[PDB]
DNA sequence: TTAGAGAATTGGAGAGTGTGTTTTTTTTTTTT
C-alpha cells in the first residue's frame, strides 16, 4: 500500500501536492490520529467528548481549533490556509470514519460530516482583502446586512435524457457555473436536459452580505462589504444585524457583468464559509464542556453563591449593592409560563435606575451590555419608536413592503439597554408598552398585519427632574414618568450622591484603586471571574427552569394588600398584579441563581425584601422611618433565626449529657430538618452557638 | 486616496472601449453617438469609447510607537528631549 | 547620549501579511521534527 | 505515480543549504533508472520526474554535496544524462499529431527547467574537478565511460532550445544559455575542454568536444565577437542612445507622412468626387470617396485586403533574431575563441577529419565540422589575421569536402521532400564554410608573406581550374526556393557569388588562366553570361526587395552584380520587369532614398533604357509584364 | 536536360441548421 512520508518537502505546489494519492492518505491518517489522540491541558481526550456531544444532538458538524491543530500536527496547519478546500475535504473524510468508529450506527443519521475550523489566527480586516488572499482561508468580522432564504442548491445532479428514459450519471455542481452533460452516452442526443428531481441530491444554500461594523472604521466613510456563501449546516447560523466572525475561503470567478461595468477583466469574489461565530455570543450552551458544567454545579453548592454573584456584577463599581442585586435578578430572570394554555405571563424582569449625575448608572448599563449575550444599547433621542419596535420598508431589490426587526425584536431573548430614559420623546417612549408587558410587537402597516416576539428584559437609566434627586419628594413626584410606564418596571432603583465623608473616603479610595489597577501596563466576598460568570449565566438560563409549588400564599397576599394601602397615601405605584408577579419572577430568578429546580422560602424572602426596599426608597425622607418600621416588623425582613437552633442544640445536648451521665451533629440536623429551619449554615457561622462553646467539623460531626 | 481628498495623480490617459459590445470565444456580448464599425469581435454593433486616467501613482497635492521611533530624526529627538527637561515648560508652552 | 537613550528606554517601556510569519514559525517546528527523527533513527 | 513518488521521495531531505541522503538512496536512484528504462512511448516517467522536479530538488544537491560516494555518484550521473536527454532523441523525431507533440512540449519544458537549474556553478565545479581527476588518471572501461557520460551531460544541458516566450529577453540581458556559459567559465570546465582539444593523447573525445563548442556558440557570430574590447560597454551605451534617437525620429517622420496622407477633417466628413478621365471597372467613371488627400497620391488598391496565400505556398522565415549575450559572456567567449584558435584548432580539426575518415562519427557530424570551419576561420579573419594558426583547413581537401557535402545536401533537398528544410539548413552551413574559405584566400593576398602568397596562388589556380567549384553557384541559383530556404541563405549565397566572381575577375585579369578541367578553353565573360538567366535575376530581385533591411554590403553586392549583368553584358531588357519596376518605384519614393545612392542611380539608368525602348515602340509595355528567356535579344 | 498536360489531394466559400433578442402610495426621520 501507499507508504508514509515526511510531508513538508515537495517539488509540487501545495494544492497539487495534497491532491496526490500518497500525501492525501498520509494527511488523512495524520488528522485521524490527531482526532483520536489530542488531549486537553488537564489530559481530557477532547475530540471523544466533542464527537459524543455532536452525536447526541445529531449536529453532524465537528468544530476544530487551529491553535491546537498547529500544536499537534504542524504540517496540517501549514497546508490548511494554503490549500483549504482539499485539506478540508480530507479532514471531512477522516472525521467521518472516526465518528463511525465511535458510533458505528451514525451513518443512519448522516452520511457526511463537515470539519469547521475556528480561531484561525490570520484574521483580516474586511476592506484589507486583496488578490494576495485569493483561494486561501481567511477570517473576517462584520455585521450581516442581508440574507437570502435557505434555498436548495444542486450538489450531485442526474439528468433525464431529453428524448428517452436514461439518467445521465452524477455531475458535481460548482459555485461558478451550472454543470451540464453535453450529450447522452446511451444515445448522443444533446443540448437541453431535464433534472431528475427525485434522484438528484441537493444541499442547503444561503448567501449573505456582510459589511464592516459601523463603529469599527467607518468614521463617516461608507463601509465596504463582501458576499459569503453558507452551505449545508451553516445555514441559519446568522441573521441580519448579527456581528458575526466569519472564516472562509476567499474565492473568485469570472463575472461578465462586472467586466462590462468596469470595462476591465474584473473578477467577482465571494467567501465560501467554513465557520461562523458571533462576537457578542462569545459563549453558548451548545459549546459548554463537561468541566464547565462540573465547576458551575460545584459553585452552586456554596452557600455564599448569591453574595458571590451579586459582588460579581460590575466589580469595578463601589457600593450600590441593591443595584447589583436587582441587576443580577434581572440578568438571570424569572420563568415564563402559560397556565391553561390560554393566558401568557412574562418571565423577564425589568429594571429602572433613577438618580442624580455621577452615579455609574450608564456604567452599569454598559457592563450589562458587555456581560450578557444578545444585548443591545440605545440612548434617548438616538432611539425612535419605529427603530425600537420594528420598521416597514420597501425591500431593496423586490421593492415590496417588508417588515424588519427593531431593537426589542433583535433582543427577543436578551436585554435592551435604554440609557438616559427620561430624555426620550413621549412617542418614542410609549412604543415599548406592549413589548414590556405582553412581550410582543404588533404591527398593522402597509398590508402587513402580524405580531413579532419581543421577550426582552428592559433595563433603563434616567435622571429625575432638574437632574438632582431631592429627598423632599416621592419618586412619582420627581421622576416625570407616568404610571403605565413606571408600573411596567419590576424593580425601581434610586441612587443618590449624598455627602458622607467616611463613605466618600471609601468610594474615592476604591476609584483610585481601580484607576491604578486597570492601568494598561461593600463586597467582602470576592467576585467570580467574569468568564466564569458568563458561563454560569448562560448555563442557568437554559439548563434550569425553576418551578413554583408553594410560596406562603397568605403571607404574600397580606404583604401586597397593606403595600397597596401604604402606597395609596404616598408616591409610588404597585399596580395590582404586576408587583405580585414581579415578586414571583424575582423568586424564580433567585432560584435560577442558585440553580434550583424549585422555588423555596429563601427565594421568596429575597423577592419580598427587594420589592419592599425599593418601595421604601421611593418614599419621602421624613416618611422612610415609619414606612420601614411598618414593613420591617411584620412583613418578613427575615434576617436570621439563630435562637431556635441554639435552644434545639442545647436541648439535644442536655438530653444527651443526661443520658450519658445516667453523632450529635446528626442529632442537631435531624431536628432541624423536622422543623422548618432547614438552612442550618447560618447557625454555624453565627456567634450564638460559639459563646455557648459549641463547634462543628464536617469529618468528625461532633458538637 | 479617499473621497474629498485633493490628490495629485500621475499616470496616463487611456481610451477604454464599450466592452458590452464585444463578443469573443471567451464570452458573448452583453447588449447617444455613432461609434466605429467593422470588427469581427464587434459584429454588427458599433463600439463607442470613453477616456479613463490610468494612474500609476497618487499623492496628496499638499501634505504608533514604532512609527514615532522611525520618524523621529536626531534633531527631533534632541528637541523633544530638551523640551522634556525644560524647566517651566508649562509657562513656555502656554505662551 | 546616555540620558537620551534612557528616555528612549522609557518610551519603549510605555510602547507595548501574517501567513508568512505563521509559515516560518511553523517550519521551525517541522525542522525540529526532522532533526529528532534523524537522531532517533541514527541512534 | 504512487510507486515512482515513493521511490523518488525515498532518496533524501534538504535542510536549509544542506542535503541529507537516506542510506538506500543508491538503490533508489537505481530504481529510478529502472523506471526510466521501462517508460511508455509518451516518456511518462520523464514527464513525471520533471514535474516532480526531482533533478533540481535531489540530484543536484547530491551531485554538489555527496560526490565522494562514488557508486552513488556515477549512478546519479547516468540518471542525469538519461533525464537531460534531448526531446528529439526521446521521441525519435518531431511529432506531427496533437497528443505526442504535447508530450514533446512537456518534456521540452522540463528540459528548460533543467537548463535553468544547472546554471548553479557548484554542479560544473564538481564535474570539472571529477573530470580533472579522470584525465589525470588517463585508464579503464568504467573511467572512459564516466568521461563520456560527463561530456554527454554537458552536451545535453547545452543542447536545449531556449523557450523564447519566457526567454523574451532584451539585447544583452543574460539568457539561461549565458548563465550556463558563465557557470562553465567560473567552474573552469572551459579549460578542460581546451585541454581535450589541444592534447593528442585522447583524440577520441575531439568529436565530442567539437560538439560542446558548437553548442556553446549559438547566438554569437565571429565578426562581432572578435571586436569586443575591454572598453566596449561605454561605446555600446552611447550606441544604444543613438539607435533609440534615430528609431524615434524615424517613427515621428512616418507618423507625419501618415498624418499628411489623410486629411485634417474627421472620418465622417463626407463628400464624393468623380475622376472624369478614369474609367471604373464598369463603363462609367470612378467615384472616389476617401477625400482629396487620398487622391493626391492615388492608388487603385487603397481599400483592398491582401490575399490568403495557402500553407504550401508561403515563404520560409528566420529561425533566430540577434540578441547579444551579456558583455562579460562575450568577453569570455572571445577569449575562448582566441585560445581555441591558438592552441586547439589544427589538432582538433585534423582529429575530427580523421574521425570522418574512420567513419565512426554519426550521420551528420560533418555539419559540426563545417560549422567550426566557418566560425573559427572567420574569427581569425576578424582582428589580427594569422593563417599559421589555422593552416590545416586551408588545404584543397577541405574545398573538395565542402563541395561534395554541399552537392549531397542539394540533392537530398531536391529528393528528400519530408526533410527538405533541414537539408536546406545543412546546405546553408556548407555554403557558409565555402564562403569563409573564399574570404580567407582573398584575405591572405594582402598579407606580407611570400610563402602564403604562393599558397594562395596555388589554391586559386586549382580551385578555378576545377570546374565543379565554379558551376555550383549556377546550380544553387537555378534551384533556389524561398518556400524552403530563408532570406539569410539567399543573402549568404549572393555575398559568396559576388566574392567568387570578384576573385575570378582578378585572377583572369592578372593571369592567363586560359584552360579549365582534359583541358578546355575558358574566358571570363563566357561564365558571366551563364548568370544572364531569368531565375538568377529573379532571385537577385527577391533579395533586393528588402533593401532597407539589407546590410550596406549586401546592397553593394546586389547592385554591383545586377549592374554588371545589365551594363557590361548589355542585357538591360532581361531586368525589365513590372515587379522590378514596382520595387524601383518604392525605392525612388522612399524618404530615405538619399542613403541608397548606388541603388537609385542604377534604377534611373535601367528606367531610362526602358523608356528609350518604349519611345521606340509600344511593345515594351507588354514585354515588361512577363519573365523572359534568351529571346530578350529582340528587345536589346 | 527542361517544361507542359493529366490525375490526385486538400483549402475554403457557401448553404443549411441551431440558437438568441417619470408616478403613486406609504413609511420614516428630520427640517421648520
Ligand atoms: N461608585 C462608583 N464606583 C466607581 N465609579 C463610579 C462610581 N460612581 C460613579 N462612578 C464613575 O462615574 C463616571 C460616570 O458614570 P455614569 O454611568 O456616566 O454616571 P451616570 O449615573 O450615568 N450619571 P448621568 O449620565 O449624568 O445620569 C464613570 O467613570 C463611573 O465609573
Ligand atoms: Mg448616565
Ligand atoms: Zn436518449
Amino acid at each position: 500500500e501507499s507508504i508514509e512520508n515526511l510531508e513538508d518537502l515537495k517539488g509540487h505546489s501545495v494544492r497539487e501536492w495534497v491532491s496526490m494519492a500518497g500525501p492525501r492518505l498520509e494527511i488523512h491518517h495524520r488528522f485521524k490520529n490527531f482526532l483520536r489522540t489530542h488531549v486537553d491541558s488537564h489530559g481530557h481526550n477532547v475530540f471523544k467528548e466533542r464527537i459524543s456531544d455532536m452525536c447526541k444532538e445529531n449536529r453532524e458538524s465537528l468544530v476544530v481549533n487551529y491553535e491546537d491543530l498547529a500544536a499537534r500536527e504542524h504540517v496540517l496547519a501549514y497546508f490548511l490556509p494554503e490549500a483549504p478546500a482539499e485539506l478540508l475535504q480530507i479532514f471531512d473524510e477522516a472525521a467521518l470514519e472516526v465518528v463511525l468508529a465511535m458510533y458505528p450506527k451514525y451513518d443512519r443519521i448522516t452520511n457526511h460530516i463537515h470539519v469547521r475550523i475556528s480561531h484561525l489566527p490570520l484574521v483580516e480586516e474586511l476592506r484589507s482583502l486583496r488578490q494576495l488572499h485569493l483561494n486561501q482561508l481567511i477570517r473576517t468580522s462584520g455585521v450581516v446586512t442581508s440574507c437570502t432564504g435557505v434555498l436548495p442548491q444542486l450538489s450531485m445532479v442526474k439528468y433525464n435524457c431529453n428524448k428517452c428514459n436514461f439518467v445521465l450519471g452524477p455531475f458535481c455542481q460548482s459555485q461558478n457555473q451550472e454543470v451540464k452533460p453535453g450529450s447522452c452516452p446511451e444515445c448522443q442526443s444533446a443540448g437541453p436536459f431535464e433534472v431528475n428531481m427525485e434522484e438528484t441530491i441537493y444541499q442547503n444554500y444561503q448567501r449573505i452580505r456582510i459589511q464592516e461594523s459601523p463603529g469599527k472604521v467607518a468614521a463617516g466613510r461608507l463601509p465596504r462589504s463582501k458576499d459569503a456563501i453558507l452551505l449545508a449546516d451553516l445555514v441559519d447560523s446568522c441573521k441580519p444585524g448579527d456581528e458575526i466572525e466569519l472564516t472562509g475561503i476567499y474565492h473568485n470567478n469570472y463575472d461578465g457583468s462586472l467586466n462590462t461595468a468596469n470595462g476591465f477583466p474584473v473578477f467577482a469574489t465571494v467567501i465560501l464559509a467554513n465557520h461562523v461565530a458571533k462576537k457578542d455570543n462569545k459563549v453558548a450552551v451548545g459549546e459548554l464542556t463537561d468541566e464547565d458544567v462540573k465547576m458551575i454545579t460545584s459553585l452552586s453548592k456554596d452557600q455564599q453563591i448569591g453574595e458571590k454573584i451579586f459582588a460579581s456584577i460590575a466589580p469595578s463599581i463601589y457600593g450600590h449593592e441593591d443595584i447589583k442585586r436587582g441587576l443580577a435578578l434581572a440578568l438571570f430572570g424569572g420563568e415564563p409560563k402559560n397556565p391553561g394554555g390560554k393566558h401568557k405571563v412574562r418571565g423577564d424582569i425589568n429594571v429602572l435606575l433613577c438618580g442624580d449625575p455621577g452615579t455609574a448608572k450608564s456604567q452599569f448599563l454598559k457592563y450589562i451590555e458587555k456581560v450578557s449575550s444578545r444585548a443591545i444599547f440605545t440612548t434617548g433621542q438616538g432611539a425612535s419608536a419605529v427603530g425600537l419596535t420594528a420598521y416597514v420598508q420597501r425591500h431593496p431589490v423586490s421593492r415590496e413592503w417588508t417588515l424588519e426587526a427593531g431593537a426589542l425584536v433583535l433582543a427577543d431573548r436578551g436585554v435592551c439597554l435604554i440609557d438616559e430614559f427620561d430624555k426620550m420623546n413621549d412617542q418614542d417612549r410609549t412604543s415599548i408598552h406592549e413589548a414590556m408587558e405582553q412581550q410582543s410587537i404588533s404591527i398593522s402597516k402597509a398590508g402587513i398585519v402580524t405580531s413579532l416576539q419581543a421577550r426582552c428584559t428592559v433595563i433603563a437609566a434616567a435622571n429625575p427632574i432638574g437632574g438632582r434627586y431631592d429627598p423632599s419628594l416621592t419618586f412619582s413626584e420627581n421622576v416625570d414618568l407616568t404610571e403605565p410606564i413606571i408600573s411596567r418596571f419590576d424593580i425601581l432603583c434610586v441612587v443618590r450622591d449624598t455627602v458622607d465623608p467616611v463613605q466618600d473616603e471609601m468610594l474615592a479610595r476604591f476609584v483610585v484603586g481601580s484607576h491604578v489597577r486597570h492601568h494598561p501596563s461593600t463586597y467582602g466576598v470576592e467576585p467570580l471571574p467574569q468568564e466564569v460568570l458568563k458561563k454560569y449565566i448562560i448555563y442557568a438560563k437554559e439548563r434550569v427552569h425553576p418551578k413554583l409549588n408553594q410560596m406562603d400564599q397568605d403571607k404574600v397576599a397580606k404583604m401586597y394588600s397593606d403595600l397597596r394601602k401604604e402606597s395609596m397615601a404616598t408616591g409610588s405605584i404597585p399596580i395590582t398584579v404586576r408587583h405580585i408577579e414581579s415578586m414571583i419572577r424575582m423568586a424564580e430568578a433567585h432560584a435560577r441563581i442558585h440553580l434550583r429546580d424549585y422555588v423555596i422560602e429563601d427565594d421568596v424572602n429575597m423577592a419580598i425584601r427587594v420589592m419592599l426596599e425599593s418601595f421604601i426608597d421611593t418614599q419621602k425622607f421624613s416618611v422612610m422611618r415609619s414606612m420601614r418600621k411598618t414593613f420591617a416588623r411584620y412583613l418578613s425582613f427575615r434576617r436570621d433565626n439563630n435562637e431556635l437552633l441554639l435552644f434545639i442544640l442545647k436541648q439535644l445536648v442536655a438530653e444527651q449529657v443526661t443520658y450519658q451521665r445516667n453523632v450529635p451533629e446528626k442529632d442537631l440536623v435531624d431536628k432541624a430538618r423536622q422543623i422548618n429551619i432547614h438552612n442550618l449554615s447560618a447557625f454555624y457561622d453565627s456567634e450564638l452557638f460559639r459563646m455557648n462553646k459549641f463547634s462543628h467539623d464536617l469529618k468528625r460531626k461532633m458538637i | 486616496a479617499q473621497a474629498g481628498d485633493k490628490c495629485d495623480f500621475t499616470g496616463t490617459l487611456i481610451v477604454v472601449p464599450d466592452v458590452s459590445k464585444l463578443s469573443t470565444p471567451g464570452a458573448r456580448a452583453e447588449t447617444e453617438t455613432e461609434g466605429i464599425r467593422g470588427l469581427r469581435a464587434l459584429g454588427v454593433r458599433d463600439l463607442s469609447y470613453r477616456l479613463v486616467f490610468l494612474a500609476c501613482c497618487v499623492a496628496p497635492t499638499n501634505p504608533t510607537a514604532e512609527s514615532i521611533k522611525n520618524q523621529m530624526t536626531v534633531k527631533e529627538w534632541e528637541k523633544v528631549f530638551e523640551m522634556s527637561q525644560d524647566k517651566n515648560l508649562y509657562h513656555n508652552l502656554c505662551t | 547620549n546616555r540620558e537620551l537613550e534612557a528616555l528612549k528606554q522609557r518610551f519603549w517601556k510605555h510602547a507595548n501579511e501574517k501567513l508568512q510569519v505563521l509559515k516560518a514559525k511553523l517550519q521551525e517546528a517541522m525542522k525540529l521534527r526532522r532533526f529528532e527523527e534523524r537522531q532517533k533513527r541514527q541512534a | 505515480n504512487c510507486e515512482l513518488l515513493a521511490t523518488c521521495s525515498a532518496l533524501g531531505y534538504l535542510e536549509g543549504d544542506t542535503y541529507h541522503k537516506e542510506p538506500d538512496c543508491l538503490e533508489s536512484v537505481k530504481d529510478l533508472i529502472r523506471y526510466l528504462r521501462h517508460e511508455d512511448e509518451t516518456r511518462d516517467v520523464r514527464q513525471q520526474l520533471g514535474a516532480a522536479q526531482i533533478l533540481q530538488s535531489d540530484l543536484l544537491p547530491i551531485l554538489t554535496q555527496h560526490h565522494q560516494d562514488k557508486p552513488l555518484f556515477d549512478a546519479v550521473i547516468r540518471l542525469m544524462v538519461n533525464l537531460t536527454q534531448p526531446a528529439l532523441l526521446c521521441f525519435g523525431n518531431l511529432p506531427k499529431e496533437p497528443s505526442f507533440r504535447h508530450h514533446f512540449l512537456q518534456v521540452l519544458t522540463y528540459l528548460q527547467a533543467y537548463k535553468e537549474a544547472f546554471a548553479s556553478e557548484k554542479a560544473f565545479g564538481v564535474l570539472s574537478e571529477t573530470l580533472y581527476e579522470l584525465l589525470q588518471l588517463g585508464r579503464q572501461e568504467e573511467d572512459n565511460l564516466l568521461i563520456e557520460r560527463i561530456l554527454l551531460l554537458v552536451r545535453n544541458i547545452l543542447h536545449v532550445p531556449a523557450d523564447l516566450d519566457q526567454e523574451k529577453k532584451i539585447d544583452d540581458d543574460a539568457s539561461a544559455h549565458d548563465q550556463l556559459l558563465w557557470a562553465i567559465h567560473l567552474s573552469g570546465l572551459d579549460d578542460l575542454l581546451l585541454f581535450l582539444a589541444s592534447s593528442s593523447a585522447e583524440e577520441q573525445w575531439s568529436l565530442h568536444v567539437l560538439e560542446i563548442v558548437s553548442l556553446m556558440f549559438r547566438d554569437q557570430n565571429p565578426e562581432q565577437l572578435a571586436g569586443v574590447g575591454q572598453g566596449r560597454l561605454a561605446q555600446e551605451r552611447s550606441a544604444d542612445f543613438a539607435e533609440l534617437e534615430v528609431l524615434r525620429q524615424r517613427e515621428m517622420a512616418e507618423k507625419k507622412t501618415r498624418a499628411l496622407q489623410r486629411g485634417n477633417r474627421h472620418s465622417r466628413f463626407g463628400g464624393s468626387y468623380i475622376v472624369q478621365g478614369l474609367k471604373s471597372i464598369g463603363e462609367r467613371d470612378l467615384i472616389f470617396h476617401k477625400g482629396l488627400h487620398n487622391l493626391r497620391n492615388y492608388s487603385s488598391d487603397l481599400g483592398k485586403q491582401p490575399k490568403k496565400v495557402p500553407k504550401r505556398r508561403q515563404a520560409a522565415r528566420e529561425l533566430s533574431i540577434q540578441r547579444r549575450s551579456a558583455l562579460n559572456v562575450r568577453l569570455f567567449l572571445r577569449d575562448f575563441c582566441s585560445e581555441f584558435l591558438e592552441n586547439c584548432y589544427n589538432r582538433l580539426m585534423g582529429s575530427v577529419k580523421d574521425h570522418l575518415l574512420r567513419e565512426k562519427a554519426q550521420q551528420h557530424d560533418e555539419t559540426y565540422y563545417m560549422w567550426a570551419l566557418a566560425f573559427f576561420m572567420a574569427f581569425n579573419r576578424a582582428a589580427s589575421f594569422r593563417p599559421g594558426l589555422v593552416s590545416e583547413t586551408l588545404s584543397v581537401r577541405t574545398f573538395h569536402f565542402i563541395e561534395q557535402n554541399l552537392t549531397n545536401y542539394y540533392e537530398m533537398m531536391l529528393t528528400d521532400r519530408k526533410e527538405a528544410a533541414s537539408w536546406a539548413r545543412r546546405m546553408h552551413l556548407a555554403l557558409k564554410a565555402y564562403q569563409e574559405l573564399l574570404a580567407t584566400v582573398n584575405e591572405m593576398d594582402i598579407s606580407p608573406d611570400e610563402a602564403v602568397r604562393e599558397s594562395s596562388r596555388i589554391i586559386k589556380n586549382n580551385i578555378f581550374y576545377v570546374m565543379e567549384y565554379r558551376e555550383l553557384f549556377l546550380a544553387l541559383f537555378r534551384k533556389f526556393d524561398e518556400r524552403c530556404q530563408p532570406r539569410s541563405f539567399l543573402r549568404d549565397l549572393v555575398e559568396t557569388t559576388h566574392l567568387f566572381l570578384k576573385m575570378l575577375e582578378r585572377f583572369c585579369r592578372s593571369r592567363g588562366n586560359l584552360v579549365v578541367q582534359s583541358e578546355k578553353e575558358f574566358n571570363f565573360l563566357d561564365y558571366l553570361k551563364r548568370f544572364a538567366c531569368s531565375t538568377v535575376v529573379r532571385a537577385y530581385v527577391l533579395l533586393l526587395r528588402s533593401y532597407q533591411q539589407n546590410s550596406a554590403h549586401t546592397n553593394h553586392c546586389i547592385v554591383k552584380m545586377l549592374h554588371r549583368l545589365a551594363h557590361d553584358l548589355k542585357m538591360e531588357a532581361l531586368l525589365f520587369q513590372l515587379s522590378v519596376f514596382c520595387l524601383f518605384n518604392r525605392l525612388l519614393s522612399d524618404p530615405a532614398a538619399g542613403a541608397y545612392k548606388e541603388l537609385v542611380t542604377f534604377a534611373k539608368y535601367i528606367l531610362g533604357k526602358f523608356f528609350a525602348l518604349a519611345a521606340v515602340n509600344q511593345k515594351a509595355f507588354v514585354e515588361l509584364l512577363f519573365w523572359k528567356n534568351t529571346a530578350v535579344v529582340r528587345e536589346m
